[PDB]
C-alpha cells in the first residue's frame, strides 16, 4: 500500500491522505510514465501521469485540468508530489476501460456502425465546445487521446499535456499534433493558428472512423499536406493566404476527389456533410465545436426514442451549461431537445 | 518557408 497526501482535483487546496496499490506501467515515453493503480478505501481503478515538476513555476498541465469540470473530460481525482532528490508531479485520474484507437482499430481488421460515430463524435465535439470555451486549444485530437466506456458509450477526452490556453499575438509552435490529425495551416509552418486545429483534428476523427482507416496517412510533414491536397484538392491562393500568407508560390493544380466517392457506397450523406465542413482549408471556414454538435448528423441523438445497441439508454448528451453554451448561446434552441427541457 | 514549397511542387506532380 502506497500512501501519499493528495489534493482533490476540484475545491480548494484541501491535501488528505490517499493510499493506492496495484501500480503497473502502462505507457512510457517523453512525457513520463502513465501508471494504473486502484484506490484502497474504495477499491476504484485509477491512472497516474508521472512527470518532473520544476518547483519554482505551476505545471500547465495541472493548471488546466484543474478549471475543467464536465462528463466527456477525463476527470482529475487527485495530484500529489513524489519522487535522486527530483519532484515528479502525479495526476490522479479516473480509469476508463478503452480508447476510440483500439475499438477503430478492430473494425480496420468493416465499419463501426454509425450509431457509435454519432455518439462519440457528438461527445468529442462537447468537450471541445467545453474547453475552447476557457481558450484552450488541446492541440492532440487524436482516436488513443479518445477514451470509451464500453457499457456506458460515454466518451472521455485526456492528456492535457500539450494542451495551451492560445492567447493573440503570442505565437506557438507549427510541429504539433500527431501526423495524421495535424491541420493544414500547421504543416505550412503558421504560427498564429487558433482552436480551429482542434476541429480538424476532430474532422480526421470522424472520417476515419466512416472509412475504417486514417483519412490522411501521411508518411512525413510534407507527405501529410500530399494526402490532403489528394482528397481535397489543391487550396486556392486565397485557402493557402488564410493558412499562412508567406506562400506566393505557384502548386500543382490537384482536382478534389468527389466526397461522395470518398466514404464508402451507404454512407450517410448528412456525415459527409459534416466531415466537408470540419476538414476545410481556411481555418475560420470551418465549423465550431458547438456548431459541430448541431449539426443534422446528430439529430438522431436528439430523438426522444432513440435506441443504443447495448439495450440501454443514451448517456447526458443535453446536459449544456451556461460555459458550454457561450460561444453561441442560442444554439441551445437546436442542442437541447424539446424533451430535456 | 521556400524549402518547404520546393518539395511540395515537387511531391504533387508525381500525383498529378
Ligand atoms: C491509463 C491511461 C489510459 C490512457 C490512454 C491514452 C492516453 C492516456 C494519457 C493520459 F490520460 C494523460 N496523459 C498522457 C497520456 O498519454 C499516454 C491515458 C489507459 C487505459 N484507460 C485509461 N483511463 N484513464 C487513462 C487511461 C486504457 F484502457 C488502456 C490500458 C487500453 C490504454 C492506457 O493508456
Amino acid at each position: 500500500v502506497t500512501t501519499v497526501v493528495a489534493t482533490p482535483g476540484q475545491g480548494p487546496d484541501r491535501p488528505q491522505e490517499v493510499s493506492y496499490t496495484d501500480t503497473k506501467v502502462i505507457g512510457n515515453g517523453s512525457f513520463g510514465v502513465v501508471y494504473q493503480a486502484k484506490l484502497c478505501d474504495s477499491g476504484e481503478l485509477v491512472a497516474i501521469k508521472k512527470v518532473l515538476q520544476d518547483k519554482r513555476f505551476k505545471n500547465r498541465e495541472l493548471q488546466i485540468m484543474r478549471k475543467l469540470d464536465h462528463c466527456n473530460i477525463v476527470r482529475l481525482r487527485y495530484f500529489f508530489y513524489s519522487s535522486k532528490d527530483e519532484v515528479y508531479l502525479n495526476l490522479v485520474l479516473d480509469y476508463v476501460p478503452e480508447t476510440v484507437y483500439r475499438v477503430a482499430r478492430h473494425y480496420s481488421r468493416q465499419t463501426l456502425p454509425v450509431i457509435y460515430v454519432k455518439l462519440y463524435m457528438y461527445q468529442l465535439f462537447r468537450s471541445l465546445a467545453y474547453i475552447h470555451s476557457f481558450g484552450i486549444c488541446h492541440r492532440d485530437i487524436k482516436p488513443q487521446n479518445l477514451l470509451l466506456d464500453p457499457d456506458t458509450a460515454v466518451l472521455k477526452l485526456c492528456d492535457f499535456g500539450s494542451a495551451k490556453q492560445l492567447v493573440r499575438g503570442e505565437p506557438n509552435v507549427s510541429y504539433i499534433c500527431s501526423r495524421y490529425y495535424r491541420a493544414p495551416e500547421l504543416i505550412f509552418g503558421a504560427t498564429d493558428y487558433t482552436s480551429s486545429i482542434d476541429v480538424w483534428s476532430a474532422g480526421c476523427v470522424l472520417a476515419e472512423l466512416l472509412l475504417g482507416q486514417p483519412i490522411f496517412p501521411g508518411d512525413s510533414g510534407v507527405d501529410q499536406l500530399v494526402e490532403i491536397i489528394k482528397v481535397l484538392g489543391t487550396p486556392t491562393r486565397e485557402q493557402i493566404r488564410e493558412m499562412n500568407p508567406n506562400y506566393e508560390f505557384k502548386f500543382p493544380q490537384i482536382k478534389a476527389h468527389p466526397w461522395t466517392k470518398v466514404f464508402r457506397p451507404r454512407t450517410p450523406p448528412e456525415a459527409i456533410a459534416l466531415c466537408s465542413r470540419l476538414l476545410e482549408y481556411t481555418p475560420t471556414a470551418r465549423l465550431t465545436p458547438l456548431e459541430a454538435c448541431a449539426h443534422s448528423f446528430f439529430d438522431e441523438l436528439r430523438d426522444p426514442n432513440v435506441k443504443l445497441p447495448n439495450g440501454r439508454d443514451t448517456p447526458a448528451l443535453f446536459n449544456f451549461t451556461t460555459q458550454e453554451l457561450s460561444s453561441n448561446p442560442p444554439l441551445a434552441t437546436i442542442l437541447i431537445p424539446p424533451h430535456a427541457r | 518557408p521556400q524549402k518547404f514549397a520546393e518539395e511540395l511542387i515537387h511531391r504533387l506532380e508525381a500525383v498529378q
